[PDB]
DNA sequence: TTTTTTTTTTTTTTTTTTTTTTT
DNA sequence: AAAAAAAAAAAAAAAAAAAAAAAAAA
């Protein structure tokens, strides 16, 4: 926790959100099985 | 001849192996550390005492007061143990000590004290051992497992391996204290030495040796020999001697005399030696060049300058050759250097040493213990000296010091606590002499190198670390001493001590809490050694060769009983003839074995004495005399086993058992079976849980009596007499006149602890064993504890098994099990559960007990007395409310039972603040015991008193014997009739005296116990009355409970189905239990097998008793029968006749028998395959112990014949209605809104990690977001969620994680900036 | 102040978190200091206060362990999260199951579906308010039991194991309420989850909406996973009891009732044998008829005479149309069966495979039943050369033990000569064993006598393939062989006995050695290899299928493997 | 949901920087954490201007 | 005599819960 | 009597990484 969360604030990165571990602490639907399709429909959203 | 008791069943024994020596009293190691802890033993020598002269006298600097130590004493505890547990006081006693003070006056040090006083002052109190070997802390019963801790003295290790991966190994040696801060020394790959104390920062050798006030050249030439170049005329001629010339190659021509010795070039060999030495050539020439590469060791000094010509430890060369010779001195002194005999160690420590001086050492060992500050002369100097050199911050105990002179090949084995500078300075040669190849590194593993700690000396250190918190606290005080206003009793305070030894005993990682569901759980949890604990070891920092069984481990520890998983062989169990040394050590049994007899005496050895002596093997064939009848016997000798000669083994194994422990013994045919699942069943056996009838287990290891008796469950007889009263609540013993005192005659009363709760919830109770009017033995089995019978060992229940896979049922390794045996109640356990409610006080008023309750259907108020509290032996059902609390406001807070148990009320304790009003069913209750006390004490004296006038009956038959005058008047005047002038009439006169001293005994006994019951028992501050109710829940066996063997064949109990579709043998008995064959290959276990063969062994003799009793078939039939099964073949211990059993004895016998016959087997001098077939033999049922089974459900035979006996088989305390957990919606917790864990509070399971990686290993997405969001954190959602779920409605809303949002808002509490986007 | 609550305990005290204490500590030093300052104290107090101000503010801060360690919200409460709806037991074997559906407990069911029971009650209006449903369901209403079937009726849920270690570890189930408390399980899927039945207890857990419940059934349904990620294997492999049934089904005798006669088909086989006027194997020739789709995806059909065996025969009803018959003409091991339905799986799709599994443990189980392949003592035989095995192997270690005495060999030659010289008799003894053991059977063929594979219960239970090998024999009949002193460094005095014999005292202390270590290797490698996964799916998270493909022709050289000898692996 | 704060009389330097191994004030102001820490400390001092 | 490279050493991570000391 | 850290057991084994010290110049 320590390093990574220094460097985040540090560095001001913003988070994408991409994977599926974030995606499972956010609580969304994982963009891995049933849920890509989902993605699928969002990401043509933007 | 054998105990009439065990005349009652006596067991069939396969032994041949002739016993030596008596398994002795298996609590040995407990008692006996407890009572060293604990008794009046003058010069200390390992007892309290030993603290007390270690820490007084105590006397403040030129105070001229001085507090001096007179005696201890540990009067009467303050109840009895029974007592203690119930209401929950600590079975303590008190310590008074006898406290001396005087003190002198001004400038008379010498001269005698002005004053002096003595009283018995109070320090606290301490538990005590219950008989058992257990102790009593908070109302539990705790017992504390013997530590292996690493021993103190000198050690050496190696650190070989990954050390740098250059394979170049290094070596190190440590200094452990018993008590004190530790030493180490290491090399390095650079071969410079260091030290380092408590694993600070590395540091030089030389450099704390220098410490000790010596000079560099007084370091050199102590550790190194002198090398002595002179200067006769030129080439600086040198005194060679030949011993320093092995391994030598000279490149230089070494010759004397005018002869060449070695040419140039020529390496050294022995006969160069030879020759140097036979020519007795010691003078020899050099050129120069070769002493360049030498060093010099002192230094010197010229006659004019006297300056440094050249300083010690550096390399020599021509000019400083030249800059020596002009001064003329004679003496060249250098240190003999090979990188093969003896390395440029110390030397390169000297180089690397900062400073010279003995102040800047001090600055530098000051600065390294506590860095980060200024250091001084006179602070480093005194922290240094008493660092190694003070009682303050050191010693050493005896075993320390016999292991370091041991380990340092001294003669002394007695020493001081504190080291020495000789000391050090051995260690340093031994570590430089092993580095150069002799001496040897110690192995750990090795138990010599371990010691067992018990409880005194647990207990021994905490009461010292007590009594010098007090001493200082006491010097404090008497800093400000004053002119004798005072008595001993303001110096000492109470908190330290108590604090110190209550501490230690309720939290430590040792005193763990008591396993008491068995008998056995507690033999073999008493004596266990956890290496973990304070001194010891911990789980992380354990590799596989702590772990690993050392070949010296036989005799001394079980390598078959040790938890299996996180910490295996960290808590390996005693054997079970191995004892603890006087300095700790294990010593083990043997036989003494002279030329060629093995002398029946016996003679215990150490760890590291063993190693010396060669041991020959347990099972070598003697013949009468001791004589081997193989001159090449199997024996071990030194960590290895072989073949040796017979006229060279002095020492024989006592018993073929002396390997394993009690855990492990009682395993039937153990060595037919593998390591592994010995291992699993000896752990398993421990987990048994007492049935409903213990029921003898059939094939026994002869181990069953000793566990029984002595584990303390069963109310083994003290005194040998007649049972005149028995009945479930007491037993009654006449004592013989012979075995009974001339004075204070009595008679003997048992009262059998009946059902309370043990430890892990299981019943424990004891019923009587002995009928009414029968003689008892002394030290015999009255009452058999749970799991026991007729003082054996019987935790599971016998049984019927067949060796089939039976429609699948047995797929891995289930058991299938008949309705017979549940109908039968075989396996039915009692379990009880204790509540509790508590009443306090707190504002808005106190919490009342009452039974009225606002809001609550009159039903549950049926179960309730008027006071509202159930009655003893309403059966209460989840829900319903046992006692009526409410609190202040008002609002009901009653004590409910859990949900999901039922349960019948035994029994309700109810204790009550000192001096606090005792409520309806509190006094009743207070009535109950009152009475009982009353009743209790009524009947001694009465029964005592019909004694004393029987023996005054006696006494009168003769001197005035008056037959019509004993009946006219009642037992009121006995003394009154006539007698003439006989001391009979004296003795009447102390009868008398006796009769008054019992009435007034007996009258304020029982006011002293009405006092007991009438005082509430006091309760913890802030309560005001604690109502404690057991429920006693009987548990029966169903589809899901686990229930295996001995040998470790586990299995969860599967459809349990109707006795008509079990397979059935030719006769139509049914077999009780189907358990699956394919677990014999694989496990390797093929003792199960012999098992269950000798099982039905045994079960045809017993079927064939049963059936010749159930016909008329008088004595004779029977008489030879028996006789015959008793013999049955080879040699056997047993050798036991029936001529001396009369008829009622053969009779009583035979009905014991009836059920089958118990068969016992010494563990590795068991029976062998020929005597079971014989055995079955004697009875009607094939050799080969297979049988032909017929199928329930069709009805037709199986072809193959399959395997039926009665192997015995337990239950674990493994039931499924204490796992089956289930939920549907419930409290969440508080921090964060997520479902609960556990089963006590109702909670549900854990998705973990692993289990989201399986999720999303799938494309399950959906599914993951319901387990994490909807289901378990978001509190918005899954209310929604269940709301649509009761409208029909499988529709799920997003929202967010709760604990998602509680950790935004935790992190933005930090330093960090973290906020959602669009 | 929520998140740092002040949670009495039970009675007249407060136990909560260290936070508090913390905040108190910073908040009064704070104040202190801000007194100080209006006292103008001198700079050294002051910076007294200040430096332990700091210090409260580093103990306050370093919250660290609430977000880190083990037990940190990431990591216990965001990834890991307890969850309702939830349960578990302890398992247990049943047959009459099939490979889709599982038992439950009828408790653990009225306890997990209550809300959809309230609900169901609800819609159905037997109750209006919850209250109601929930006296009923206390009550233990028959009503709800119907409705408690409605609702299980086809509603997958999850059983789960502790150590979830491949994506198998969770696999869905149609529920079939039970009496009793056990979670019967599938016999076969047991081996997907390394769960054997010595307590070990599973989780239950409840999909709730209908997409949870369509995506348990579509995916994690226990016939969709019958190939393990892994590999190609199939993973539903039969495993100990149904194999040793089957195997003792399909196994020649040279002679036995009904042998040399000639069947019209599989049926009147079947009624031989249950009738008990056949034995249940006998060479005879019988008519099979053979479903091939060597055309296009058309079943043609062939039958002829074959040559096999009674209980062959009856097995052979069992087999859906497409397979061959030549696969079960073998004594059907354990390899034999997973090919058979690795075979029926590629030919034949995947719901024959299904069906063709559960109805192979269901006539596996059963004629293991009849067999009652049981196991008694004298069921491994003990050669007769194994003492004169030994009793020479003990002459030629003396003879080079006096060899090394006389100076002709150093220590380390005359150990390895003896070590060598243990394993040759050792290997002596194992092959005597095993050819006492496999064809001990000689037997008459109704002429005079003739040998076959034997009947020894051990034998088939190892031959099979059901438990143990060739070396877990080996030491139930032979020596064990030569076990490991601590460090593996064999000990030149080997165990000489042999688990069906005694063992003394020295050699059990020497397995004791052997097999500590095991144990303890089990353990802490167990503790290593959780490590390991743990960093591979960490590391690997991120790669999620999402191009159908890049339209590169770059790529890798795939060969078969040799390392100096035969081939390891091959290139298929 | 509601935070709250502590208005500090003296600044205070966040601990998280200050021993991150490299620490982000550390490098960013080009000095050694060993001199940072016992300037913090009030043990020391530094030059301003 | 200063400066770059490498080596060595020190420190910080990697799978059950707080009294004593000073002002 | 009130406020405050962990100096007050502990170390194993291994690895990553930072800081200090020692070659080896030109
Ligand atoms: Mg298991």
């Amino acid at each position: 926790t320590t390093r990574v969360l220094t460097e985040a604030a540090v560095a001001g990165k913003r988070d994408e959100l991409r994977g599926l571990k974030e995606n499972v602490i956010v609580g969304r639907l994982i963009p891995a099985g049933t849920g890509y399709a989902y993605h699928q429909d969002r990401m043509r959203r933007r | 001849v054998y105990s009439y008791t065990e005349k009652k069943r006596i067991r069939k024994d396969f032994g041949k192996r002739p016993q030596v020596l008596d398994v002795p009293y298996l609590l040995s190691i407990q008692l006996d550390s407890f009572q060293k802890f604990i008794e009046q033993d003058p010069e200390g020598q390992y007892g309290l005492e030993a603290a007390f002269r270690s820490v007084f006298p105590i006397q403040s600097y030129s105070g001229n007061s001085e507090l001096q130590y007179v005696s201890y004493r540990l009067g009467e505890p303050v109840f009895d143990v029974q007592e203690c547990q119930i209401r929950g006081v600590t079975y303590s006693a008190p310590l008074r000590v006898k406290l001396r003070l005087v003190i002198y006056e001004r400038e008379a040090p010498e001269g005698t004290v002005k004053d002096i006083k003595e009283q018995e002052v109070y320090m606290g109190e301490i538990p005590l051992m219950t008989d058992n070997g257990t102790f009593v802390i908070n109302g539990t019963e705790r017992v504390i497992v013997s530590q292996l801790h690493r021993s103190p003295g000198v050690f050496f290790d190696s650190d070989k391996g990954k050390t740098h991966s250059s394979g170049k190994v290094l070596y190190n040696a440590r200094i452990i204290p018993y008590r004190g801060s530790w030493l180490d020394f290491e090399f390095d790959p650079k071969d410079n030495l260091f030290v380092r104390i408590d694993r600070r920062r590395k540091l030089p050798a030389t450099i704390i040796l220098r410490a000790l006030n010596y000079t560099t050249e007084q370091i050199l030439d102590l550790f190194f020999e002198k090398v002595i170049f002179e200067i006769r005329d030129n080439k600086l001629q040198m005194e060679l001697v030949p011993e320093r010339l092995r391994g030598e190659t000279a490149s230089f021509d070494i010759e004397a005399n005018g002869k060449v010795y070695v040419e140039k070039g020529r390496r050294i060999t022995a006969r160069h030696i030879r020759q140097l030495e036979k020519d007795d050539v010691k003078l020899i020439e050099v050129p120069v060049e070769y002493i360049a590469g030498k060093v010099v060791a002192k230094d010197y000094i010229d006659e004019s300058t006297g300056e440094l010509i050249c300083a010690a430890n550096m390399e020599l060369s021509l000019d400083l050759l030249a800059k020596l010779s002009q001064s003329g001195h004679k003496r060249i002194e250098t240190l003999f250097t090979n990188d093969l005999d003896h390395g440029p160690y110390i030397s390169e420590t000297l180089r690397v040493d900062p400073t010279n001086d003995r102040l800047s050492a001090l600055v530098e060992i000051y600065r390294m213990m506590r860095p980060g500050e200024p250091p001084t002369r006179e602070a480093a100097e005194s922290l240094f000296e008493n660092l190694f050199f003070s009682e303050d911050r050191y010693d050493l105990s005896a075993v320390g010091r016999m292991k370091f002179n041991r380990s340092l090949l001294r003669e002394e084995i007695e020493g001081s606590g504190i080291l020495s500078k000789d000391d050090i300075i051995d260690v340093m040669k031994k570590l430089i002499d092993i580095r150069n190849g002799k001496g040897e590194v110690d192995d750990i593993d090795h138990l010599g190198n371990r010691r067992i700690r018990s409880v005194g000396e647990m207990a021994e250190n905490q009461f010292r670390v007590g009594l010098v918190r007090v001493e200082r606290a006491v010097k404090e005080r008497l800093s400000l001493g004053d002119l004798d206003t005072l008595m001993p009793q303001d110096m000492i305070n109470a908190k330290p001590i108590s604090a110190a030894v209550k501490e230690f005993f309720g939290s430590s990682q040792l005193s763990q809490f008591m396993d008491q569901n068995n008998p056995l759980s507690e033999i073999t949890h008493k004596r266990r050694i956890s290496a973990l604990g304070p001194g010891g070891l911990t789980r992380e920092r354990a590799g596989f060769e702590v772990r690993d069984v050392h070949p010296t481990h036989y005799g001394r520890v079980c390598p078959i009983e040790t938890p299996e998983g996180p910490n295996i062989g960290l808590i390996n169990s005693l054997s079970v003839y191995a004892q603890t040394n006087e300095y700790g050590f294990l010593e083990t049994p043997y036989r003494k074995v002279t030329d060629g007899v093995v002398t029946d005496e016996i003679h215990y050895l150490s760890a590291i004495e063993e190693g010396n002596y060669v041991i020959a093997q347990a099972n070598s064939n003697l013949d009468e005399e001791g004589h081997f009848v193989e001159d090449l016997v199997t024996c071990r000798s030194k960590g290895e086993s072989s073949l040796f000669s017979r006229d060279q083994v002095d020492y024989m194994d006592v018993s073929t058992q002396q390997v394993v422990s009690v855990g492990a013994s009682l395993i039937p045919f153990l060595e037919h079976d593998d390591a592994n699942r010995a291992l699993m069943g000896a752990n398993m056996q421990r987990q048994a849980v007492p049935t409903l009838r213990a029921d003898k287990p059939l094939v026994g290891t002869g181990m069953e009596r000793a566990v029984a008796v002595d584990s303390g469950v069963t109310a083994v007889a003290k005194r040998g007499g007649v049972v005149q009263y028995v009945d479930a609540s007491r037993i009654v013993i006449k004592v013989n006149e012979d075995e009974m005192y001339p004075g204070e005659a009595g008679i003997d009363i048992y009262n059998l602890t009946k059902y309370t709760r043990s430890n892990q919830n299981t019943c424990i109770n004891q019923m009587p064993c002995v009928s009414l009017g029968e003689p008892v033995e002394r030290g015999d089995v009255l009452a058999d504890g749970p799991s026991t019978d007729l003082g054996e060992l019987a935790l599971g229940q016998n049984m019927r098994v067949a060796f089939m896979p039976w429609n699948g049922y047995n797929f891995e390794d289930s058991i299938l099990v008949s309705e017979r045996v549940v109908q039968e109640d075989r396996f039915t356990t009692i379990h009880i559960q204790e509540l509790a409610c508590v009443s306090r006080d707190t504002k808005l008023g106190p919490e009342e007990i009452t039974a009225d309750i606002p809001n609550v259907g009159e039903a549950a108020l049926s179960k309730l007395d008027e006071s509202g509290i159930v009655y003893i032996g309403a059966e209460v059902t989840g829900g319903d409310i046992l006692v009526g609390k409410v609190t202040p406001k008002v609002k009901d807070s009653s004590l409910r039972v859990p949900n999901g148990v039922s349960g019948t009320v035994i029994d309700v304790q109810v204790f009550t603040r000192d001096g606090v009003e005792k409520d309806k069913r509190a006094l009743e209750i207070e009535e109950m015991q009152l009475k009982q006390a009353k009743k209790d004490l009524s009947e001694e004296l009465q029964i005592l008193e019909a004694g004393l006038f029987s023996r005054i009956r006696a006494v009168l038959v003769a001197g005035g014997v008056e037959a019509e005058k004993l009946d006219k008047l009642p037992r009121d005047r006995w003394l009154e009739l006539g007698l003439t002038d006989e001391e009979k009439q004296n003795q009447l006169e102390q009868l008398a005296e006796q009769y008054d001293e019992l009435k007034h005994e007996f009258e304020k006994k029982l006011e002293a116990k009405r006092r007991k019951i009438t005082q509430g028992d006091d309760l913890a501050p802030g309560v005001l009355k604690i109502v404690k109710v057991y429920l006693a829940v009987k548990r029966r066996i169903q589809p899901g409970d686990k229930m295996a063997g001995r040998h470790g064949n586990k299995g969860v109990i599967s459809k349990i189905n109707p006795i008509e579709d079990m397979p059935y043998d030719e006769n139509g008995t049914p077999v009780d239990i189907v358990l699956n064959p394919l677990g014999v290959p694989s496990r390797m276990n093929i003792g199960q097998i012999l098992e269950t063969h000798l099982g039905m062994a045994a079960k045809g003799i017993g079927d064939k008793i049963n059936a010749m009793l159930k016909q008329q078939q008088e004595v004779a039939k029977l008489r030879e029968f028996i006789q015959r099964a008793y013999d049955l073949g080879a040699d056997v211990r047993q050798k036991v006749d029936l001529s001396t059993f009369s008829d009622e004895e053969v009779m009583r016998l035979a009905e014991n028998l009836r059920k089958g016959m118990p068969i016992a087997t010494p563990v590795f001098d068991g029976a062998k395959e020929a005597e079971i077939k014989e055995l079955l033999k004697l009875g009607d049922l094939p050799t080969s112990g297979q049988i032909r089974l017929y199928d329930g459900r069709t009805g037709e035979q199986f072809e193959r014949p399959v395997t039926v006996g009665y192997m015995y088989m337990l239950k674990l305390n493994h039931l499924v209605d204490d796992k089956m957990h289930a939920r549907s919606t419930g409290s969440y917790s508080l921090v964060t809104q997520q479902p609960l864990g556990g089963k006590a509070q109702f909670g549900g399971q854990r998705f973990g990690e692993m289990e989201v990686w399986a999720l999303e290993a799938y494309g399950a997405a959906y599914t993951l977001q319901e387990m994490l969001t909807v289901k378990s954190d978001d509190v918005n959602g899954r209310t929604k969620m269940y709301k649509n779920i009761v409208d029909g409605n499988h529709q799920m809303e997003p929202g967010m994680p709760e604990s998602f949002n509680v950790l935004l808002k935790e992190i933005r509490s930090l330093g960090i900036n973290i906020e959602l986007e669009d | 102040p929520d998140l740092r609550p002040l949670v009495p305990l039970d009675g007249g005290r407060f136990a909560t978190s260290d936070l508090n204490d913390l905040y108190r500590r910073v908040i009064n030093r704070n104040n202190r200091l801000k007194r100080l300052l209006d006292l103008a104290a001198p700079d050294i107090i002051v910076r007294n206060e200040k430096r332990m101000l700091q210090e409260a503010v580093d103990a306050l801060l370093d919250l660290a362990d609430m977000i880190k360690g083990k037990q940190g919200r990431f990591r216990q409460n965001l990834l890991g999260k307890r969850v309702d709806y939830s349960g578990r037991s302890v398992i247990t074997v049943g047959p009459y199951l099939r490979l889709h559906q599982c038992g439950l407990p009828k408790k653990m069911a009225l306890e997990l579906f209550k809300p959809f029971i309230y609900g169901k009650l609800e819609l159905r209006g037997l109750a209006t308010t919850i209250k109601a449903a929930k006296k009923m369901v206390e009550r233990e209403e028959a009503v709800v039991w119907d409705i408690l079937d409605e609702v299980i009726r086809e509603h997958p849920v999850l059983l789960n194991r502790a150590p979830t270690l491949h994506r198998l570890g969770i696999q869905a189930f149609e529920p079939v309420l039970i009496e009793g408390k056990a979670i019967q399980l599938h016999p076969l899927v047991c081996a997907a989850y390394n769960a054997d039945f010595d307590g070990d207890q599973m989780a239950v857990h409840v999909p709730l909406t209908l997409e949870a419940q369509l995506e348990a059934r579509a995916l994690m349904m226990s016939t969709n996973n019958i190939l393990s990620p892994a590999n190609g294997e199939p993973i539903i492999v039969p495993s100990q009891d149904v194999v040793l049934g089957l195997y003792y089904m399909t196994r020649d005798c040279v002679n036995a009732k009904g042998e040399g006669m000639v069947l019209t088909g599989p049926k009147e086989a079947e009624r031989l044998y249950r009738s008990g006027l056949a034995s249940l194997h006998a060479r005879v020739k019988v008519r099979i008829t053979e479903y091939e789709k060597d055309a296009n995806g058309e079943l043609v059909a062939k039958t002829s005479l074959k040559d096999t065996t009674v209980g062959r025969a009856i097995l052979w009803m069992i087999v859906p149309k497409g397979l061959p018959y030549s696969i079960v003409n073998q004594a059907l091991g354990k390899k034999a069966i997973s090919k058979m339905l690795n075979t029926c799986y590629r030919i034949l799709g995947l719901k024959p495979t299904v069906i063709f599994a559960d109805q192979i443990m269901y006539t596996g189980f059963a004629y293991a039943a009849r067999s009652g392949a049981s196991v008694g003592i004298d069921d491994m035989v003990i050669p007769e050369k194994k003492h004169e095995i030994i009793s020479e192997a003990e002459a030629e270690v003396a003879e080079i033990q006096e060899q090394f005495q006389s100076g002709l060999v150093t220590a380390g030659e005359r150990y390895n000569k003896v070590i060598d010289i243990w394993a040759a008799a050792n290997d002596r003894v194992s092959k005597a064993m095993m050819d006492n053991l496999q064809t001990e059977t000689v037997i008459n063929r109704d002429g005079q006598e003739e040998k076959q594979v034997s009947f020894n219960s051990i034998y088939m239970m190892a031959d099979s393939g059901a438990r143990g090998s060739a070396a877990q024999i080996r030491q139930l009949a032979g020596m064990r062989g030569l076990m490991a002193k601590p460090d593996g460094s064999i000990i030149e005095t080997p165990i000489t006995a042999n688990f069906r014999e005694g063992l003394n005292v020295l050699q059990y202390f020497i397995s004791t050695h052997g097999a500590r270590k095991g144990l303890a290797d089990t353990a802490l490698k167990t503790a290593n290899s959780g490590y390991l996964t743990r960093r591979l799916v960490d590391v690997a998270q991120d790669l999620v299928v999402t191009e159908d493909d890049c339209g590169t022709h770059e790529g890798i050289m795939m060969t078969p493997v040799i390392e100096g000898g035969d081939v390891k692996e091959p290139l298929r | 949901e509601r935070m709250g704060h502590i208005e500090l009389a003296s600044p205070t330097a966040h601990i998280w920087f200050l021993k991150s191994l490299p620490s982000r004030i550390g490098l960013l102001l080009d000095m050694p954490l060993r001199d940072i820490e016992r300037v913090l400390y009030f043990e020391s001092y530094v030059v301003i201007e």
